[PDB]
RNA sequence: GCGAUGAUCACCCAUGGGUGGGUACAAAUGGCAGUCUGACAAGU
């Protein structure tokens, strides 16, 4: 059986012994650990692209729908007529069934187990595929999926408009004291151009 | 005989190292707003300007970034690399291009 | 769910309307948005109505955050007329505030009404 | 004179002047005691 | 101390400058 | 001799005080806090000192209960009579806050009144019988 | 001048100075994420509140096992405006990691601030009532606390218990009368909700009233055991 | 080589201006169309946050800028300052004395609302709509107190 | 192998540090510090 995962690093794909029964001896028997997943360690993996928007895109179509990541990870997973697969999204379950490789697929069933075990031993599985940290990148990818789930629309932001009007106020203040500094320098060859003319960018 | 050129000149270097200074923190806060690990990666405000010039948006990050960004003073900190990674895994927030336009003309300011 | 929370029904808009009016006339309901956004600052507000047919719905959506912040409840009606009826005044208000003062033969009317809208909210 | 003893107002600097203060003070309870 | 004597030191040969360097 | 402005003023001020004071203190705690044991032999040999591992202040005293292998004022000067007195002092100045602005608010509310009757109305003066003054304005829509 | 005690559990303190404060360490020097004072004693710490943050008034009210270490990680349900979650990232330092959730439009905003401040806050604006709509985000939390304001509170927990918690974990929750019945007795209230994490396997060790500092308030602590 | 470094600060600034007109019209378009660009701006930066403006009643944005003389004539009993920081609005401007006092009201508490309108609208045409019609309003009661006279004909 | 071009002139622990103080700059959602009134106005 297959289990296709999401990680904030990737779409993880995992073959197990035909599953239901798979799940329940492992939660009969403690499989939490990495005994378990050195049984179940990759079937076949996929990094998304170095795109923050790409994959923030990416993974708003995996709340909705299925994409083209899907697909060119899912171009080759059957080897008969007939191959099963287990995840936990029933939309997406539905979804994978309408899709055209029509490989039957279980929704969230009993294999909370099998989800929550290889969650927890996933740092057993990071010397599979993944060789870094997944907190920062999660830390990122977490950002990047509020900031679209709010309407976020980038032109209007209070704190830029304050620190702008502030730098203007600086500005201002810079531009006549150095006004008055090169004002007295030029004193030096020209006082009665300096009370003549008022204007900085004159002078 | 004249004197007023060396006190004029230390008065203009001093307030010169005081602008200096500020309008380089804006220009650390103004870029910490899309990409806070870079003030946190480099300290250095003039290098920092010149690498806001450089790195406008932290999108463009290629092999040929990595060798201009390293003839941006060196490799052998690990500058180049950590900041490419940081880049790559930023969670800053992205700006406008007007924005975008004032803080590497405002780091522009700031080198000349 | 659109923006307008809580909107009552036709009775409990009705009882509260009149409670507006006995309030209105022992001078316990401060009358406008910016007054109400007034003794919201005050801490003397004790209950908010507003409308729901403004121009529009946001100049007295301001109001349910500040009391969310300062605990003192509120609840819309679906016509500023109807309220500014119940206000007794010949404009209609759209924002209406029920204050507090201790000698008031009405308080009972006023705390029956605040357990009917803190069931509702 | 100081940077932590500039004050505001030279009343305020009488009252920080401590022997003018005890100054003062004595001598206005040897005029209350002269008064009562 | 014997900054305050340096100090002194250099005191009197900066004005000897200043007066050279002004005349 | 004074009015509205100025003790609304003052009520914020001292609002903001008390506000910023009670932000500042301190309270104990005073809860039922129960614990729920599994089996009832447990129940009858149970002891707050074996099950919080503490000492009898250390039970007593709900904030620091500390482990007795956490545990394997005299810095200031005067401690018995001068720090608590600081604390103490500090309370009363808070309940001496919350004490003035009662009264003002009182001294507010009474002007709002005469405000209010001399301000408008068709108004009947009652008297009620524990000797206390109302005015009822007349029901009439205000244009 | 302020001397620092340090409480019964690793991350939390306690100021005897002038005035008695419950207090933590500072993430973000200098920077008072919701009006709070700071004192640096150096070393910048930080003083909790009770009345915003019932977190702070039940290691105050007395509590026996807090599962929220240094070096752990803990979800935050209910994370309305941050000023909890800012709190816990404090007490759990680099090493832990804290995943805030908060369905709302405008304390998400000020959590996606909070957020921008403080790494070790994780922000899901996704709704609770689903993990599968953010199971991508966060993975096998050690400790998990709610402080959410809906009926279907054990429910929840059960779903986010069963789905985000590693086994032997831990559950705690501040329950509220007022909101689920306002009707009948707080006891038999808690009782009720006592019994219905024991039908959602959640083994309750403690609970907590929180009398002095708010009104009708609950906390309840319990291990999460034999979960798959 | 000082008057270059002076005449590139004077372009650079002007360029800001711009930029922040810019800025300020997508941030508050209606606040643009009531008041001002940089008046509006200027209150943003009293409040700190647009949410809070918006939060802030109608006195409040009247006397946001003389917040000195407010609470300094609130404590010794004297007349409360009716302008702060709007005063410099074009339109306070065109008005004058008591006029200048009733425009700076009804332009605080109109621009209460269309900031309010704009702060909250989380759905927003960026139009102009609500600030074309509301100064529109400030326009006809400008109008019709200018036409109001005071000397008996 | 001298000198007017200038001789000489707060604590603790044993030539080390802590306290205390003074000098310039920067940050504070640190304190001073508290956001006016509210139904009528104008022509007939």
């Amino acid at each position: 059986a297959y289990v296709l995962t999401e990680t904030s690093a990737g779409y993880a794909l995992l073959k197990a012994s035909d599953k239901i029964y798979k799940s329940s001896s492992l939660i009969q028997d403690l499989d939490s650990s990495d005994k378990v997943l050195k049984e179940f360690k990759i079937a076949a993996f996929s990094k998304f692209n170095s795109a923050a928007n790409a994959l923030e895109e990416a993974n708003s179509i995996i709340e909705g729908k299925v994409s083209s990541q899907l697909e060119k990870l899912l171009e080759e997973i059957k080897k008969d007529k007939k191959s099963t697969l287990i995840v936990s999204e029933t939309k997406l379950a539905n979804a994978i069934n309408k899709l055209g490789l029509n490989f039957n697929v279980v929704s969230d069933a009993v294999t909370l187990d099998i989800y929550r075990a290889i969650k927890e031993y996933l740092p057993e599985l990071l010397p599979g595929m993944s060789d870094n940290d997944l907190s920062k990148m999660s830390l990122g990818l977490a950002h990047s999926i509020g900031r679209h789930k709010l309407k976020f629309s980038a032109d209007k932001v209070d704190v830029m408009i304050i620190q702008a009007i502030a730098l203007l106020d600086d500005l201002d203040k810079e531009l006549n004291t150095y006004a008055m500094r090169c004002k007295e320098w030029y004193g030096w060859h020209f006082p009665e151009l300096a009370k003549i003319v008022t204007d900085s960018v004159a002078y | 005989k004249n004197d007023n050129h060396i006190i004029q000149a230390i008065a203009l270097l001093d307030q010169l190292d005081k602008d200096i200074n500020t309008f380089a923190m804006r220009v650390k806060e103004w870029y910490g707003w899309h990409f806070p690990e870079l003030a946190k990666l480099v300290p250095d405000n003039y290098t920092f300007a010149k690498l806001v010039l450089f790195i406008k948006d932290k999108a463009s990050l290629n092999d040929d970034s990595l060798h201009d960004l390293a003839a941006l003073l060196n490799e052998d900190s690990g500058i180049a690399q950590r900041v490419i990674d940081n880049a790559r895994i930023s969670m800053g927030q992205d700006i406008s291009e007007t924005d975008m336009e004032n803080v590497c003309v405002f780091a522009q300011r700031v080198a000349s | 769910n659109p923006k307008a929370f809580p909107l009552a029904d036709a009775a409990l808009t009705q009882q509260i309307l009149d409670v507006v009016q006995q309030a209105a006339n022992l001078r316990q309901l401060k009358k406008g948005a910016n007054e109400a956004t007034k003794t919201l600052n005050r801490g003397i507000s004790e209950f908010i109505i507003m409308a729901a047919d403004c121009e529009p719905i946001e100049i007295l959506l301001h109001l349910p955050l500040l009391c969310e912040d300062k605990n003192v409840p509120y609840v819309f009606v679906p016509s500023r007329v109807a309220l500014g009826r119940a206000c007794g005044v010949s404009r209609p208000v759209i924002a209406a505030s029920i204050t507090t003062n201790d000698a008031s033969a009405i308080k009972t009317q006023i705390y029956a009404v605040k357990d009917k809208i803190e069931t509702l909210l | 004179m100081n940077r932590k003893e500039r004050k505001s107002t030279i009343l305020e600097t009488l009252m920080g002047d401590e022997a003018s203060n005890k100054y003062f003070k004595r001598k206005y309870n040897e005029i209350q005691e002269k008064s009562t | 101390k014997n900054k305050g004597r340096i100090s002194r030191y250099l005191a009197n040969k900066c004005s000897m400058a200043s007066r050279i360097d002004n005349y | 001799t004074q009015d509205s402005n100025y003790v609304r003023t003052l009520r914020q001020i001292e609002l903001k005080k008390l506000e910023k004071g009670a932000k500042q203190l301190m309270f104990k705690s005073s809860g039922n806090h129960t614990i729920f044991v599994d089996s009832r032999e447990k129940m009858n040999e149970f002891t707050p000192e074996k099950f919080f591992n503490t000492t009898s202040e250390m039970v007593n005293r709900s904030e620091n209960r500390l482990t007795k292998d956490q545990l394997a004022n005299a810095s200031s000067i005067m401690p018995k009579e001068s720090l608590d007195k600081k604390k103490l002092k500090k309370f009363k100045q808070v309940k001496q806050h919350l004490q003035r602005e009662t009264q003002l608010k009182q001294v507010q509310q009474r002007m709002d009144a005469q405000r209010e009757l001399l301000k408008k109305g068709s108004k009947k003066k009652i008297v009620d019988s524990s000797g206390k003054i109302s005015f009822k304005w007349k029901k009439q829509r205000k244009r | 001048k302020v001397v620092i005690e340090p409480h019964r559990h690793a991350g939390v303190y306690i100021a005897r100075g002038k005035e008695d404060l419950l207090v933590t360490k500072n993430m973000a020097p200098g920077e008072s994420v919701y009006g709070e004072k700071r004192i640096s004693v150096k070393v910048e710490y930080r003083v909790w509140n009770p009345f915003r943050s019932k977190l702070a008034a039940g290691i105050m009210g007395g509590l026996d096992e807090l599962f929220i270490a240094p070096g752990k990680k803990v979800l935050y349900l209910g994370a309305a405006s941050g000023t909890s979650v800012s709190h816990v990232s404090d007490v759990v330092g680099p090493e832990g990691v804290v995943y805030a959730v908060e369905f709302s439009h405008r304390p998400g905003r000020e959590l996606i601030s909070m957020a921008k401040k403080r790494p070790n806050i994780i922000p899901i604006i996704e709704d609770a009532r689903h993990p599968q709509k953010y199971r991508m985000l966060i993975g096998m939390v050690d400790c998990v606390f709610a402080d959410v304001a809906q009926p279907d509170q054990a429910r929840i927990i059960a779903l986010n218990s069963h789905m985000f918690l590693k086994d032997q974990g831990g559950v705690v929750i501040s329950i509220k009368a007022n909101c689920i019945d306002s009707t009948v007795d707080a006891e038999t209230v808690f009782a009720r909700e006592v019994q219905k994490l024991r039908e959602e396997r959640i083994k309750p060790l403690e609970q907590l009233t929180l009398e002095p500092y708010e009104r009708d308030h609950c906390i309840v602590v319990g291990r999460y055991m034999r979960s798959g | 080589a000082l008057a270059e470094q002076i005449v590139e600060f004077a372009a650079y600034r002007e360029q800001l201006s711009n930029y922040l007109s810019a800025r300020m019209k997508a941030i508050a378009p209606n606040l643009t169309q009531l008041v001002g660009e940089l008046v509006g701006a200027r209150l943003i930066a009293h409040s700190g946050s647009l949410i809070s403006l918006a939060k802030s009643p109608a006195s409040t944005i009247q006397i946001l800028g003389a917040e000195k003389a407010l609470f300094r004539a609130l404590k010794t009993k004297h007349d409360t300052p009716k302008y702060g920081l709007l005063y410099h609005a074009s339109l306070v401007g065109q008005a004058t004395g008591k006029n200048k006092g009733k425009i700076a009201r009804v332009l605080a508490a109109k621009a209460a609302v269309s900031l309010r309108y704009d702060a909250l609208a989380e759905d927003r045409d960026d139009s102009g709509d609500i600030g074309l019609e509301s100064r529109a309003k400030v326009e006809n009661r400008l109008s019709q107190l200018e036409g109001r006279d005071l000397r008996t004909t």
